[PDB]
């Protein structure tokens, strides 16, 4: 309350805003071994994959998503997923959106009369969620394959907290638009 | 009075160096089976005895090229001893040239294993059925959800400002009541409401049933284990190594066994790698021991139950005896002690005697103890093991309500 | 030259070609195929002869001479008995017996355990008495901690519709009433999670239950046997068997002895088919104490009832017999070796035992299968029915005649 | 030229007599895969044939007493043949006194079994999981449980003529929605009401559950059933029976065998009763045909797929070839015609010739046909003919609801 | 005398003891152990002896001589060929072969169908697309049928809310409304009674999807490989393989070689060592064929990865052969039907490939293992759920714009 | 309606009574094959099986329910069935119900001034239900033992008629003390 909802609102975006930029061009995911090391250490992500031990250490390799294999452009399904998760377009998607709904609610400040603008703000923040949380699924299907151990790092958790801050600026926004349109009726 | 020679071997349990055997002497400098047999039958027979171990340290071999008989069959033969109480394998080549009494103890081949753990199922194995990321993107999605209903059911001051009940709270509360097949005070009444609960529905209804079947799967499948109860069960199956002593008569029993079972075995043997073999019976053992159930020994019945009665008791012998044999008393060819001494075995036969005897050296010192071995409920009904987690979680969330209702009574009272 | 035998199967049993064949091929058994690879290494002639005297062996306690089939050996009747003869003192000072061609031991005999009859309250055994013991205290208790809740901190529930409450939950039926506290609702919540674990528990370990049968013997040894007295055991009337647990000094068998003696009805019989018999019918409350061989003999012959269970008591062979002062001495006591080590009379145990097996030898012969429930299988819960309906009736027309006065 | 003698037999389908015989004359007089096996031997080595069956009606055997060759081999030491184009099976006792070409066909000893029907699920196979005393006495317990529920409601004027909702009606209602886990508008406010409605609800539970779990228990048995596809899985079970035709070299076969396994089920077979064997292979065929699949006979593979296609084709060929032969042309010894035969049915063979009058005389005139035969869905999804019944039923309620609407409208209209 | 005889496992491998041991214990096969027993009965003295030349015989379009193995016997090298040569027209006119030792045919191998990747839309699975499909249509059917009772005959809903309760039915979930009419009332309990059949059903049946795995080949036959287009198939580029295909007349070989040559890329390979990669690595989509006995003996070798599925195309044999004119060539001909009837040959057979067999001969050798259900098993009804929000916040703005206006 | 609610009572109560009298003493409940006959068919009963065909045809025995076993007095549970399927108690103890209800109801036409009278016919008749389907469940968990095939007669079906005629009579007699008491209040 006391107007300051705003304030947690626009803080909220540019920080959930940042730990999903960070967490897409931080490459600390994954945890696991892959043969690529001389299999050995890895600290992977969502473009390149990168040793840890060994004479390879820290050298950085981008990951394939294509091995020569029958299934390219063959399985329908699995090709789909391997385009998505090559292009991390659902990720990227969730920064766009709430880059887009931090400016809205910046231009709200401003434009005060108007209320329509923070209900696209706080869809946006809301479909931040959804692209975010299907951005997961395809990284965590895309990964298995057919006793190995994996772990998941601290980049993986900067996304997460991406989601459930993007959720909450959704409610406070759109709390903000119910309290806006009462004061206009 | 002419005292005889005995002739033991230090082997365990048949003979053992007492716990501090340099301040005592003669035949008290021992202990074992075989030690207190020896005094059964000197008491029986009538004569006094002076015990000895052999130089060489072994039982009895046919020296081939030599031409002479090794060990305690050696002494026997060139007159450097009179008995031998050790334990001597029934053979063909040692009853050519020195004569045995009727056997003390019958025995044969038997499988070793790794004993099954207690396999303490954990806490929060309930769980197990559906995996870490399954469980994380439930609460993830009813998030999404219960936010989503939230939204399309309070942005539209049409029905806003006159109205729905679907707060955030209650979106919540709608959902994980959703989740769990139990029905809510509230129900969506718009399209977009409605197509929310839905597919939300939809999603409780194939997770659950996931669950329900995966689980009746594990359940399933670890009842129909069926643990190795013979030689044929190895035969028929590669998936558990096993092997024998390469030094010994066993693999001169395998290598030579004309039965399709255990052709089969020796077939597997020499093939595998790195090496089913092992150098020493210790060695199978701690083998065995860290192979986690992976490698089953082969052994005579009597080490296999005197080693499942020692500290670490992670062994069993499992199944019934592959052979038969049986370990007697020798004595030389023509000597006046043969029918005393077999006559006397046959009379502690049917009385006791001997099986006192291995009951007291066996398991009366057992560190492990036996109470009744190997025992269990055998019973698949599900215990309060399998499901703690769930009632710890029952107790947690009912400590935190209780502290939540005295935060609300602080709240609302001041 | 004189084979001395015993009519006893799969030693010596009669061929069926009996008349139009005579002599050593009359003749059929264990012991019939064992004679010929003795004298093939000995090289003796054989006829193969019975005892004409159905014993065995033994010295009167008066008269002082032998019987049956080894007072043939000592008087020179005979030179040698290939046959089922144990080994003992009394039959050594007399007669030089070979090294034991087959060891021995007494044994447990017991039927097949069958699936039982299924019992009421049988519905419970999916999940242990440790588990709906503690299901009812957590009813109580969250229904108490949602009373107190909603009293102590209100926004009707009562401690009444609060056992309602809980009860609907755990049977996944609609409550009337929810909670509209968030300390209301986090018990709500953990109690409806904890149901939905209990019920899929519930019904996937009954699939197990139902889906595959595991049948556990109630025992495995004699220790489980002496302990325990629901189930019975005997021995035959007159046989070394109840002498050897006469003479006993263990503990565990001179327990077995005060049973044995002190048995109302006996458990004793006069001839094995009584006892096999009595172990067909008692539906596993009898329990047949005899030799290793004839159990396991017994098990692979029709109908295929029994089976030996636990290690063997004591330790005992055959031996093959030859008069004091015989040729044949030292030969068999070096064949029956020759064919130890080479594995023969294990092929022949094979032969004779499981080999020519009417039960399959194993319980792959056997496969699975279902039935669809029966009544019996949940007749618990329609008694819990009917017994809740005439407590329904019952405590309505207490209120009656209470809300009358 | 001279015409050369051919000696035929009139075992089906090598050599037939023709639908109507009678006016036709010479080797037009039938037909087979051996005719026109002939028919090309004839055109490559450049002879002129006339074909003939044994008088005896056999193929070969060693008097022992007489010493005498019998059929066509005798037909061929004897003279009166030149050649044999019939199926002789190769064997050293012929190969000593005749010349064999190489074979024409291979073929062994295999497996034949009655074909699993299509095993049409049933209508109203979903109550299979409980019995119909079950189902029924669940009937009769809801119109109990409904009627108690009305009385404790609906007996105390301190509380009816004030209320209970819970009429009769409503109460049928209540159980019925208990009964489906489905919740209605009303529940209970009595202690006696609530008491019934409780124990209903743990009815409930365990009815549904006992009904899931035993159908689970149903689909995962018929799913694990192996089929039999070798004679290891007969020698091992011995639910299903198995015989073969005693008169030939089949069980001449059995009986001789060396090997564990055939060895076993020769030892099964002789003990068995009433009679595994059967007189002849036709009665063995109708034996099994009858059986319902608890018998399998033990054919020559060439009759066992000859029978695969001839209605009524309740048959099947499982399993491989237990042995390996070869039918064979004989010729007598010394014969110019052996060269020309030997590489007239190699060049045949490498040629498809052989196998298209095979194709030809056991598919082509296929009665059943073949269609792939043997290929199935191998789903084990549950299909509309399991649950065809439930549909069945909604539909009649739904007819029946229909047409009590109209009955209610007509009564409230007038 | 000359055992002439090629280097192909298990017919012929050298041994470990290559250079300890000499002359005939430095080789080992199947032909190996047969070369004993022919020798045995004829009682000739032989030495084993390798054919210089790798090929086995032909003769060449122009100079018109035989190499390889056959060569060695129509000049006077050797006299006898203990080895797996195949009867053929050419090779008789010029020899004299023996009757064939063990019979042969073309066959196709494929890599053995593993646990397939779990697809989206997986959970399905246990319910064919008929019930799916009848499912929606009777929730229509019923959501109609409520309507119009309830608005022909009343006593709200309405289509709307019908649609809604029928839903909420079918996932066991809670009513907000129930109907108060006869007629509304049997409608709602036989869609009750349906879904409590339909729900136990799919999860019934998941749990023997789970709990057994019952892998099914793609083909069986070779109609289905010549039919179908998504599995390829090739052979060695020189071989009879090959020219079989080439010259045959059938229809259904004759389709196959209008596959082979138009290829792309090519089926075929140099070797069969490629052939074997080429379906180990293509992952079910490559059939090598070629002869029953590579295939049945690299079926039991590791890594143990493949099967010999369907029966036979073609039917020949391997012989011994002898010159033309050779004593020697009665008895081997008499000889192997006589270890043939005996069943020696079939105790090599077992012994040189399915005894010493690496993968344990039998699928008892493998057990069942379950697995906790990963995101992929279930990532369709995610991707579902996550499409129908989507849905429901463009369906409201939908609606807020018009009603905005 | 009408007042002639009580005539369907009391003639519910005597038909329902007859048919649970005739069903007990009639044994024509199972038809099965028992071995008694030479096993052979018969028409058994709550208390004694009749072989139907060879030799022995139209000569009824009693039933044992006790041939000689280890079970006699040994199993709690199933000794317990087998004393109440013997005694046949609970379908006996439904008749004498109905017959008290009918006696009730009879003697409510007369004294029709009280109206507690009718809730005890009315119990009466609900609690012979309970009895009722008490005493088939009984006898069919009885009957079975460890593919045999058995049917069911007719007099089984006269004792269902009397559980349904029952529990409407019970409905009835309710519903007649309801509006007695609106009358009086
Ligand atoms: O971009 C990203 N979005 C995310 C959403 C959730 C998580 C996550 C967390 Cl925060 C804890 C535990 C498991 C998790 O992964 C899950 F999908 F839930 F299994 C990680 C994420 N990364
Ligand atoms: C009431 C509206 C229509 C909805 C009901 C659809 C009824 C479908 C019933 C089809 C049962 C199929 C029976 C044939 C079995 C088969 O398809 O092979």
């Amino acid at each position: 309350e006391k107007g300051v909802q705003v304030l947690l609102t626009t803080i909220g975006a540019f920080a959930a805003f940042g730990l999903m930029t960070i967490a897409i061009s931080t490459d600390y995911w994954l945890y696991t071994r892959a043969l690529i090391c001389n299999g050995g250490l890895t600290h992977s992500g969502l473009w390149r994959i990168c040793c840890l031990e060994g004479l390879k250490r820290g050298v950085c390799v981008k990951i394939n998503h294509f091995p020569e294999d029958t299934d390219y452009d063959h399985d329908s399904a699995e090709y789909l997923l391997r385009v998505v998760r090559a292009s991390s377009i659902f990720p990227i998607l969730s920064a766009i959106l709430l880059l887009l709904g931090g400016v809205c609610v910046a231009a709200s400040r401003v434009y005060k009369s108007k209320r329509n603008i923070i209900l696209g703000a706080g869809i946006l923040f809301v479909a931040a969620g959804l692209s975010n949380i299907i951005g997961v699924i395809v990284y965590i299907s895309a990964n298995a394959g057919e006793k190995n151990h994996y772990s998941y790092g601290w980049s993986f958790y900067f996304g997460g907290l991406s989601f459930i801050l993007a959720e909450v600026i959704g409610v406070l926004a759109v709390n903000i638009y119910i309290e806006r349109s009462r004061e206009a009726h | 009075n002419r005292t005889y020679i005995v002739t033991t071997i230090l082997e365990d349990p048949y003979v053992m160096l007492k716990k501090n055997a340099n301040q005592f002497e003669g035949n008290d400098r021992y202990e074992g089976y075989c030690v207190e047999l020896a005094a059964e039958i000197a008491k029986h027979v009538g004569y006094s005895y002076r015990l000895e171990i052999v130089s060489d340290g072994k039982y009895g071999a046919r020296d081939p090229d030599t031409k002479a008989w090794n060990g305690m069959v050696g002494e026997l033969v060139y007159g450097r001893a009179d008995v031998a109480v050790a334990p001597l394998t029934i053979t063909l080549v040692r009853e050519e040239v020195i004569d045995f009494s009727k056997p003390f103890m019958s025995l044969g081949i038997s499988i070793m294993i790794k004993k099954p753990q207690k396999s303490k199922p954990g806490v929060f194995s309930f769980l197990d059925p559906l995996a870490y990321e399954i469980w994380m993107c439930i609460v993830f999605a009813y998030i999404g959800v219960s936010v989503v209903l939230f939204l399309v059911s309070r942005f539209s001051p049409y029905e806003w400002h006159s109205s729905n009940e679907f707060g955030i709270f209650n979106s919540l509360w709608f959902s994980l009541g959703a989740f769990m097949q139990q029905g809510c005070d509230i129900s969506p009444r718009s399209l977009s409401g409605r197509i929310v609960g839905g597919v939300w529905w939809f999603f409780t209804l194939i997770i659950i049933s996931s669950y329900t079947a995966n689980l009746a799967a594990f359940l399933t499948v670890e009842r129909m284990v069926s643990p190795i109860e013979s030689a044929e069960d190895l035969a028929k199956q590669t998936e558990i190594a096993y092997g024998t002593l390469e030094a010994g008569s066993t693999k001169e029993f395998f290598r030579r066994s004309k039965i399709a079972v255990f052709e089969k075995m020796w077939t597997y043997m020499k093939s595998a790698e790195p090496s089913v073999f092992v150098r020493t019976t210790e060695e199978g053992m701690i083998r065995v021991r860290k192979s986690k159930g992976k490698y089953a020994y082969l052994l005579e019945s009597t080490m296999n139950e005197y080693i499942e009665q020692r500290k670490p008791c992670d062994t069993m012998k499992v199944g019934g005896n592959l052979d038969s044999k049986g370990y007697g008393i020798a004595t030389p060819k023509g000597s006046a002690l043969r029918g005393p001494v077999n006559l006397a075995v046959l009379k502690l036969s049917e009385q006791g005697v001997l099986d006192k005897l291995k009951s007291k050296w066996w398991y009366d010192k057992g560190e492990c103890g036996s109470k009744d071995s190997g025992s269990k409920d055998k019973t698949s009904a599900l215990s309060l093991s399998n499901v703690a987690g769930v009632f710890y979680i029952l107790i947690g969330g009912l400590g935190l309500a209780m502290l939540v209702a005295l935060i609300e009574f602080c709240y609302k009272s001041r | 030259v004189v084979v001395t035998t015993i009519l006893e199967s799969p030693y010596v049993m009669m061929k069926k070609n009996h008349e139009m064949l005579e002599g050593n091929e009359r003749y059929e058994g264990y012991c019939v195929d064992l004679a010929a690879e003795i004298a093939k290494h000995c090289g003796f002639k054989y006829k193969l002869t019975i005892v004409g005297d159905g014993k065995y062996g033994a010295r009167d306690a008066d008269t002082k001479i032998w019987n049956g089939m080894v007072g043939e050996l000592v008087y020179g009747k005979a030179d040698i008995a290939i046959a089922p003869l144990t080994i003992t003192l009394v039959r050594e000072e007399v007669i030089d017996f070979s090294k034991p061609f087959m060891s021995l031991g007494i044994s447990i005999m017991i039927k097949k355990p069958q699936k039982s009859k299924p019992g009421v309250f049988s519905f419970l055994d999916p999940l242990a008495y440790e588990i709906w013991m503690c299901i009812v205290f957590a009813y109580i208790g969250v229904s108490v901690v949602l009373f107190l809740v909603s009293r102590f901190s209100p926004y009707e529930f009562g401690i009444f519709n609060s056992l309602w409450f809980s009860l609907g939950a755990f049977m996944r039926q609609g409550c009337d009433i929810s909670p509209r506290s968030l300390s209301g609702r986090i018990v709500g919540g953990v109690w409806w999670f904890f149901t939905l674990i209990i019920i899929s528990s519930y019904t996937a370990n009954l699939a197990a239950f139902l889906t595959v049968e595991r049948m556990v013997s109630p025992i495995e040894s004699a220790e489980d046997l002496s302990k325990q007295t629901e189930i019975a055991y005997g021995t035959l009337d007159s046989g070394s068997t109840k002498e050897f647990f006469r003479r006993s000094k263990i503990a565990v068998f001179d327990k077995m002895w005060t049973y044995m003696r002190s048995a109302e009805p006996s458990v004793f019989v006069r001839t094995t088919a009584e006892g096999v018999a009595r172990v067909r019918k008692s539906k596993g409350k009898y329990a047949y104490l005899l030799e290793s061989t004839m159990n396991e003999y017994i098990e692979q012959r029709k109908p295929c009832d029994t089976m030996k269970v636990g290690g063997n008591l004591d330790s005992k062979g055959y031996g093959i017999a030859t008069p004091k002062g015989s040729s044949l001495g030292t030969p068999v006591n070096l064949a029956v070796l020759k064919l130890s080590e080479q594995g023969v009379l294990d092929k022949l145990k094979n032969k004779w035992w499981y080999d020519k097996g009417e039960c399959g030898a194993k319980d792959s012969g056997s496969k699975e299968k279902t039935s669809a429930l029966s009544l019996s299988n949940v007749a618990g819960v329609f008694y819990i029915l009917v017994g809740g309906l005439g407590l329904a009736m019952l405590v309505a027309l207490i209120e009656f005649c209470y809300k009358s006065r």
